[PDB]
């Protein structure tokens, strides 16, 4: 019956993006994270990748993690904003909802939308793989590439992240 | 005389700071630890089975306040208020009256069961052992009024077991 | 008759499952504390009756008032027992707690703890036995046993 | 979507709990059990009152390895390869690089304070 | 000595320098290396007559190729 | 039919949490010298179930300061996504062979962290403020250190399937290659699983329980019954991942009896570490954590990175 | 709060887990003995002090029969002095027991509570056979030891000795070079003794910490 | 035996003391320890309070009250 | 000692020894006898994918041996 079911959960997948982006408190933003970055999971796990979005999610799990320590620690109201508390936050979040269903009709019940490109309104099941016989699950040898071809890349990589390393160190211990 | 702890020092030897080093490693007599664990694990519990199998007591145990009688006679208590003399709390309310012929009496001999502390006070203090500890310590009472105890509470109270504190006593009297 | 019938059987069942467990909490101001920890002594167990230790006052079923209640305490003591789901009961352990006992002629003390409170279940001694308080709470689970609750809601 | 499924059932199982918790035992009478409980006194405001932190390291040191965790997690895949000696050499670049980072904020104490 | 102060550090250097050092030498690398080119995932594809080239046999029985035959020979 | 094997799996676990907490107290308790639930019926069972009924009774309460959405939406998320570990779990043949379900173990357990965070911090009563702080910090201490010993035991055989798994599980076991690296790997997954004191800061008595202190008493079955599944979870992860079974071809009864003897009798074995050693400490924690076993783990990492390369024991990863 | 031993208001204005400042609100447990044992007499005013102090229920009363027979100018007869010094260590020995268990309490570890719990509900069995009560013996009036100690006593006090020297050793054995329990507490409280001093501390403390002193 | 074995625990019957008026039973054993010498069976309508169940303290009449807590050594 | 506890034991064994064993006695009753059929890769999956295009009912477990050759 369903057919569109990955630009479902696209949609699904900007609803909660958008009101994550609208900003309330960041601990109901990060509530709204959680389900964008769970279902964008789900998204691409559902087009062909095996392991890349699950992996994804953990890592941004992660960071979203010591973001609510962060947010627990220095930004406290007498009474934090919920989406439907204040004025702003609602009228934001009611309008990005509202073009998030505008553009769903006009894909669904009409032809082409056009706001930047000419996207073609019809169903993700095109383009795909045609029965290709991969044998070996194509995007885990294509990160296994980047112990055998990638000499450069992961050098100036892990470089970079000790810098990261000793630069937060030494940003805190300047005081 | 005096004996003083942790007058200790890690030995340099090296079997000493291999054998210190294993334990950091293994964590070896945190094992030991659970080894002593499970050896009271296999140790037979010593519990009771309450409705069945009570616990144990002392024959100077102190119960009731209850009050006694002589053979076929009287009651005991002549209205000396040494009871409420010695009675810490004043849980001890005596109004006397003699009776109907010229021996002397009580009218209104009460206890408050929730003012008593039950030191035995009044069993050392009543010159003729009138009132009694009982043995068995069960009130457990839906209601605040029924643990004022009146007179005839006391004496109904006291006519439930007298052998039983009969017993108590004369194993007992001696040693007080 | 199978209406009273039924409803007599699920009562049964509820209030039998109400006398299971009941999970005190631990205010324990003195002695009779010293007293609850005896009668969490391996010589007369509780947990042979579902009866377990529990400090937060959001999940406990009894609360037992065991100690000498003092007018600073006292607010604190009702401000802890109303933020507890609606089967509450009450022990009342010990002379201090069931009509002031052998503070009672002072100032600062609350004379009996039914100034605060209500009470269910006075258990008297100072401090009681592990078994006298264990009778109590026997007592207060053939209370649970004396409910008839939903029968009193279906013959209304 | 079989995960889905299954995720929709254990979502139902939970919305049942929810309903037997809330609506069908007793009675909700109101009034006092609203407020909060810290031990027997009403503290002042609320929370989500400003709380300041211990660890300011710990957390973004946290981060940090986490994203080296995620360049360490295909050495599964990568251990076939015609590219032996290469892989291992770059592969203990990134192990020994990792604990240069860590033994360098070990030894200049980010961890000796409020951890 | 210098062992126990904080020894599982020196425990971990000390396994940490050994794998460090133990890939020089071992007689089994380039039987790794051998191995790990040899079984291919792909397809051996054909190629054109031949310029009669005295290699790349007709017949996969026709043991002029280059096979494999150590693995079951230990 | 397969909506019967998904209630196959979730009425069991119903019943493996209401008579484990069976199992906990009476084990504790002649642990303890003294005696567990015996008056109540044949020895115990129905007064669990009980538990279970009585707890359903109690008529929870919301808080003032305690927004509805978030307040019911976290323990509805701590027993969803502590059932939803179970899908990838290879009892014999597991509900869904996925591809990789490591990765997917690494992710549900840290949903059930961010649970555990969302319930304790819109409880919003300052003591599941300062336990739900204290959960972030034995969080930040171990989801490192379990990651990267998950990456070194499957470095060696794994290949992230389960099924592959157990086949590499059959001459020897996989605690004798990598016997020091299961201890920490033992030790992290005791500190993960927010059982077990000799880990845990969260249920303290200097605090109470530091998740939910003043939740509600209704989902109270919700977060108990969540983390009883967490326990059960990680022991047969444990069962499946570091030992084994040799599994009969073409009959999964004698590897189910082997697999569950062996994951009971650890998880007994987790209950008895949990009963005898005192609770720990936040800053502790992070000492112990971080320089003990981090530059060890790496060392491990190396190691067992080095080991194939160097006896050709490189695992068919197709 | 079952940490806060008793009941003991604890204002703690702290930086985050990381203190600034303790406040101990201590009088919620008030009761007005002093008030009290000003309206009363000596002999009646005695479980005052039974019920003062609630764990060492003896040797608080040997304190204040003392202070009475040492303003009175009396000295009781010497099997009255050794049962009073037999009963000092009994009782010295279950309060040191009990310290020692809700400090294991407080840190964790559930099983040695419950182990010399039924060590301490012996104790309070010889306290049952003595003087009938189960916590509170008065027993000790200005004047002496009251109702002398029965027939077959002491063979209970001598298996007692006996197995709980075992039980002791066995406590050794649990804790005391347990790794978790000693890097748990090394190096809190620390009290120089010019502190240990003039901050007025007596007893265990200065016996812990420094100075040679026992009274 | 469902009697005794939905009592609460026991299968220790073999010593078998005394019996009293209300009917009830009175055993004492040797084997066990200080705190399982001797126990009481409770009869059934002793006053018709159908008390196979919800058995109370104090059914004991006085005499083996004082002996089942272990005042003296014989009945 | 242990005499006590090992009916729970027991009994939380069997409530674990239920979700394995019904699980796979589900599996060969759902495809005739046969084991299910996992696919992990592209061609094991155009593999069962044929498989379940030649039997004729499309339900790929009743694998038509040997009776087509000719
Ligand atoms: S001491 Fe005895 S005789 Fe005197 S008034 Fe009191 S009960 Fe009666
Ligand atoms: S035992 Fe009770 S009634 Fe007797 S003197 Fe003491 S407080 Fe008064
Ligand atoms: S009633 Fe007695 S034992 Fe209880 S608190 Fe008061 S003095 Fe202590």
């Amino acid at each position: 019956m369903m057919t569109y079911i990955v630009f479902i959960l696209s949609i699904i997948f900007v609803m909660g993006f958008v009101g994550f982006s609208s900003k309330p408190s960041p601990i109901y933003g990060g509530l709204g994270l959680i389900v964008s970055g769970g279902v964008g999971c789900g998204i691409v796990l559902n087009f062909g990748g095996s392991f890349l979005g699950l992996m994804v999610f953990l890592i941004y799990l992660g960071g979203m993690m010591v973001v609510f320590g962060y947010t627990t620690a220095m930004a406290t109201e007498q009474y934090p904003e919920v989406w439907v508390s204040n004025k702003v936050v609602l009228g934001t979040f009611i309008t990005g909802l509202l073009m998030e269903f505008l553009m769903v009709y006009y894909v669904l019940k009409d032809k082409e939308v056009e706001i930047v490109f000419k996207f073609n309104g019809m169903g993700d099941w095109v383009i795909y793989d045609t029965g290709d016989s991969g044998f070996f699950s194509e995007e885990a040898m294509g990160i296994a590439a980047l112990y055998s071809y990638g000499t450069w890349l992961v050098i100036v990589t892990g470089w970079s992240l000790l810098i990261g390393v000793v630069v937060i160190m030494e940003i805190t211990r300047g005081n | 005389t005096y004996k003083y702890v942790n007058l200790r020092e890690p030995s340099m030897d090296m079997k000493s700071v291999t054998d210190r080093a294993a334990q950091t490693l293994l964590w070896t007599e945190l094992i030991r630890g659970l080894g002593m664990t499970l050896s009271y694990l296999f140790r037979e519990p010593a519990t009771i089975n309450y409705p069945f199998e009570k616990g144990p007591l002392s024959p100077r145990f102190r119960g009731e306040h209850a009050l006694r009688r002589y053979p076929s006679g009287e009651e005991r208590c002549i209205a000396c208020k040494l009871c409420e003399a010695v009675c810490p709390a004043q849980a001890i309310t005596i109004e006397a009256e003699p009776r109907a012929d010229g021996s002397r009496r009580t009218t209104r001999y009460d206890i408050d069961m929730t003012k008593c502390i039950y030191c035995g006070f009044c069993q050392e203090a009543c010159p003729v052992d009138a009132i009694v500890e009982g043995p068995n310590f069960e009130f457990s009472t839906e209601t605040h009024e029924e643990l004022l105890y009146n007179k005839e509470k006391l004496l109904n109270n006291g006519d439930k077991w007298e052998a039983e504190i009969a017993a108590n006593i004369q194993a007992d009297y001696l040693y007080r | 008759s199978r209406g009273e019938y039924v409803v007599a059987k699920l009562d049964d069942l509820i209030n039998w499952a109400r006398r299971s467990s009941l999970w005190p909490m631990t205010f324990g101001l003195a002695c009779c504390a010293v007293e609850m920890m005896h009668m969490a002594a391996p010589r007369y167990d509780m947990d042979r009756f579902g009866v377990v230790f529990r400090a937060s006052p959001r999940q406990s079923d009894v609360m037992i008032v065991a100690g000498t209640l003092t007018n600073k305490m006292a607010p604190a003591l009702r401000k802890v027992y109303d933020q507890m789901p609606e089967p509450r009961y009450v022990v009342s352990m010990g002379s201090c707690a069931n009509g002031g006992g052998y503070y009672h002629y002072s100032y600062s003390v609350v004379r009996g703890c039914d100034r605060i409170v209500p009470v269910d279940i006075y258990v008297p001694g100072c401090p009681p036995t592990a078994e006298a308080l264990l009778y109590g709470i026997l007592q207060l689970q053939k209370k649970i046993k004396r409910e008839k609750r939903l029968r009193i809601w279906y013959r209304r | 979507m079989n995960l889905m499924i299954t995720l929709l059932t254990n979502f139902t199982l939970a919305t049942l709990l929810v309903t037997i918790a809330f609506w069908l035992p007793q009675l909700n009478v109101y009034s006092e059990k609203t407020s909060p409980y810290e031990c027997g006194f009403d503290p002042m405001g609320s929370a989500r009152l400003p709380f300041s932190m211990k660890f300011f390291l710990v957390a973004i040191t946290f981060l940090l390895f986490d994203l080296e965790i995620a360049l360490l997690l295909p050495l599964p895949w990568a251990s076939q390869t015609t590219n032996l000696n290469t892989m291992l050499t770059m592969a203990l670049l990134l192990i020994f690089l990792l604990a240069v980072s860590l033994a360098y904020e070990w030894t200049q104490k980010g961890l000796e304070w409020t951890e | 000595n210098v062992w126990a102060k904080e020894p599982v550090l020196v425990a971990s250097f000390a396994i940490a320098g050994l794998a460090v050092i133990l890939p020089t030498l071992s007689p089994y690398t380039k039987y790794s290396l051998m191995i790990n080119r040899a079984t291919p995932y792909n397809y051996p594809v054909p190629l054109r007559d031949d310029g009669n080239m005295p290699d790349v046999p007709s017949h996969p029985q026709d043991p002029q190729g280059p096979s494999l035959e150590w693995l079951k020979r230990l | 039919m397969f909506m019967i094997n998904v209630l196959t799996l979730i009425i069991p676990i119903l019943l493996a949490v209401a008579f484990l907490t069976l199992v906990e107290r009476k084990v504790l308790g002649y642990m303890q010298f003294r005696k567990g639930p015996n008056v109540v019926g044949p020895y115990g069972l129905l007064q669990p179930i009980a538990d279970a009924i009585k707890l359903f009774i109690k008529e929870p309460l919301r808080p003032a300061t305690s927004s509805i959405s978030m307040f019911i939406l976290a323990p509805i998320l701590a027993l969803t996504l502590a059932l939803t570990m179970w899908i990838p779990l290879p009892m014999p043949y597991p509900l869904i062979n996925m591809n990789l379900g490591v990765l997917f173990m690494l992710a549900m357990s840290s949903l059930a962290v961010y649970s555990i965070l969302w319930s304790g911090w819109a409880s919003n009563s300052k003591y599941a403020l300062i336990g739900a702080l204290r959960a972030v910090a034995q969080t930040i201490s171990y989801e490192v250190t379990l990651a990267i010993i998950l990456l070194s035991v499957l470095l060696m055989n794994g290949s992230f399937t389960l099924s592959t798994l157990i086949i590499t599980q059959e001459q020897v076991w996989l605690i004798f290659p990598a016997w020091p690296l299961a201890m920490m790997w033992f030790i992290s997954t005791l500190a993960e699983t927010n059982r077990a004191p000799f880990d845990l800061t969260e249920g303290e008595s200097e605090l109470v329980s530091g998740f939910n202190v003043e939740y509600a008493a209704g989902p109270f079955a919700l977060f108990f019954m969540a983390e009883y599944a967490n326990i059960i979870m990680m022991n047969i992860f444990t069962t499946t991942l570091f030992l084994g079974a040799f599994h009969n071809p073409y009959m999964p009864e004698l590897y189910t009896i082997n697999f569950t003897i062996k994951s009971l009798l650890l998880s007994i074995t987790f209950l008895w570490i949990r009963a005898s050693y005192p609770r720990f400490r936040y800053d502790q924690l992070m000492h112990l954590l971080w320089k003990n076993f981090l530059p060890l783990t790496l060392a491990l990492c190396m190691w067992h990175v080095s080991l194939p390369i160097l006896l050709s024991s490189i695992p068919p990863q197709t | 709060h079952p940490a806060a031993h008793g009941v003991l208001r604890l204002v703690m204005e702290l930086s985050g887990e990381m203190v600034r400042k303790c406040d101990p609100h201590i009088g919620l447990l008030h009761r007005g003995t002093e008030k009290l044992i000003e309206y009363k007499t000596y002999l009646q005013a005695l479980p005052y002090f039974d019920r003062l102090d609630y764990v060492s229920m003896m040797c608080n009363e040997q304190a204040y029969s003392l202070a009475v027979e040492k303003l009175l100018n009396i000295q009781p007869p010497p099997r009255a002095q050794w049962i009073r010094v037999l009963f000092g260590e009994i009782t010295r020995l279950l309060n040191h027991i009990m310290a020692v268990t809700t400090h294991a309490l407080d840190i964790g570890a559930m099983t040695p509570f419950f182990w010399m719990f039924e060590e301490r509900e012996k104790m309070f069995e010889f306290y049952e056979r003595v003087s009938g009560a189960r916590m509170h013996a008065a027993y000790v009036r200005p004047g002496g030891v009251h109702q002398d100690l029965p027939l077959g006593l002491m063979d209970d006090i001598y298996e007692f000795s006996k197995n709980f020297s075992l039980r002791i050793d066995e406590l050794e054995e649990m804790l005391t070079n347990n790794r978790i329990w000693r890097n748990r507490t090394v190096d809190i409280g620390v009290v120089t003794a010019e502190d240990a001093l003039n901050y007025g501390f007596s007893g265990v403390m200065l016996r812990g910490s420094g100075i040679q002193w026992d009274l | 035996y469902l009697r005794v074995l939905f009592r609460a625990n026991d299968v220790r019957v073999g010593t078998l003391v005394g019996e009293d008026k209300y009917g009830n039973k009175y055993y004492e054993d040797n084997k066990q320890f200080f705190g399982r010498h001797r126990w009481v069976i409770y009869t059934t309508e002793m006053n018709g309070k159908n008390t196979f169940w919800d058995v109370d303290g104090s059914m004991v009449p006085p005499e083996w009250h004082r002996w089942l807590h272990c005042m003296t050594d014989d009945p | 000692m242990w005499f006590e506890v090992l009916p729970g034991i027991a009994v939380m064994g069997v409530c674990l020894f239920i979700p394995g064993m019904a699980t796979a006695r589900i599996h060969r009753f759902s495809n005739g006898g046969r084991e299910k059929r996992v696919a992990h890769y592209s061609y094991q999956w155009y593999l069962m994918e044929r498989d379940r295009r030649v039997s004729g009912v499309n339900r790929y477990y009743v694998s038509k041996g040997l009776e087509n050759i000719d």
